[PDB]
């Protein structure tokens, strides 16, 4: 379904959704068993919570002690689960006539706690719940308009024997090589010795741990000048598909502290942080 | 004069 599809007629129902997440709040201690000591006879009990209230005693359980309301909660020996917000953005695609996308909250207990990042396309599979909000913190009175949000119960993220059995194949073969540099850029004709040293790239030096001094990498550095309309920005696109991390910057769009790290505040935390520029 | 319950310590 769409974050732009979902109505009234659809509450309490498993639904599948795909976005952006957008920003996660830390975690969030949830309460499961509560934990009450009698504050005479020192006698503990544990209580379970049913729909976020504590079925707390009037009275301490044994049948010798019966003093009202002398029972306490010990805060640090009740059982805790863990509870996360998330917040998705709906794929620029949905968007109709270019206007601001939708969000919709998410809320991940125990395991899928931790499980997505800022700024991450998944699909999620949850039940989609409403929930009142208090007016005021002081009364028990509520509002008419209700919260909308999504449980999870399922989150996605949009080597076998016979492969390294295949791999160790393709390596006895006597021209890797020429395959290697033919296969890295299909498209790209009579530039054999240009992908040659693209490939080289890609694999990189050898890494080496050095005390006594310091590290020494194997990352090697290429550059391809030459007249316009050869074939450069498509290799150029054509490596930033294959390798897993990288930044496609450009010249005159890029600035001095934007490719190495930005100094900011967190707005939510109210602490100085900084951001990490194209190279990082 | 006055009506007192008392508990005891050792009834822990
Ligand atoms: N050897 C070649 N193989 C494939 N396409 C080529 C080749 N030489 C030129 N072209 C074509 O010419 C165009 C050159 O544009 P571009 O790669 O952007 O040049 P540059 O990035 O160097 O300005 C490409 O769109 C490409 O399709
Ligand atoms: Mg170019
Ligand atoms: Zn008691």
């Amino acid at each position: 379904k769409g974050m732009r599809e979902l109505n009234p007629n659809d509450i309490d129902k498993l639904i599948n959704l795909k976005g952006l997440v957008l920003r996660s709040t830390p975690v969030i201690p949830d309460m499961k068993v509560a934990f009450f000591k009698c504050n005479v006879c020192d006698h503990t009990m544990a209580v379970e919570i049913d729909r976020g209230v504590i079925q707390e005693p009037a009275r301490c359980e044994r049948i010798d002690c019966n003093e009202p309301n002398s029972m306490s909660l010990i805060h640090n020996r009740c059982s805790f689960a863990d509870k996360q917000v998330i917040k998705l953005q709906e794929t620029p695609d949905f968007v109709p006539d270019g206007q601001t996308p939708h969000s919709i909250s998410l809320c991940v207990y125990d395991e899928l706690v931790d499980s997505c990042r800022a700024g991450d396309r998944i699909e999620v599979t949850g039940t989609f719940r409403s929930i009142p909000i208090r007016a005021n913190s002081r009364q028990r009175v509520l509002k008419s308009l209700y919260k909308t949000y999504v449980d999870v119960v399922h989150v996605k993220k949009v080597i076998t024997d016979q492969d390294l059995a295949k791999i160790r194949e393709v390596a006895a073969r006597e021209d890797l090589y020429s395959l290697l540099a033919r296969s890295i850029a299909p498209s790209i004709y009579e530039l054999e010795d240009v992908k040659k040293g693209i490939l080289l790239q890609l694999f990189g030096g050898t890494n080496k741990t050095f005390t006594k001094g310091g590290r020494y990498r194997g990352d090697i550095n290429i550059l391809l000048c030459g007249d316009p309309s050869t074939s450069k920005s498509q290799i150029l696109q054509y490596v930033h598909k294959i390798t897993p991390r990288g930044v496609y910057t450009s010249g005159k769009g890029s600035s001095a502290v934007g490719l190495t790290a930005y100094i900011t505040r967190d707005v939510d935390t109210k602490q100085l942080v900084l951001e990490s520029g194209a190279l990082v | 004069s006055f009506k007192s319950r008392a508990l005891n310590h050792v009834k822990k």
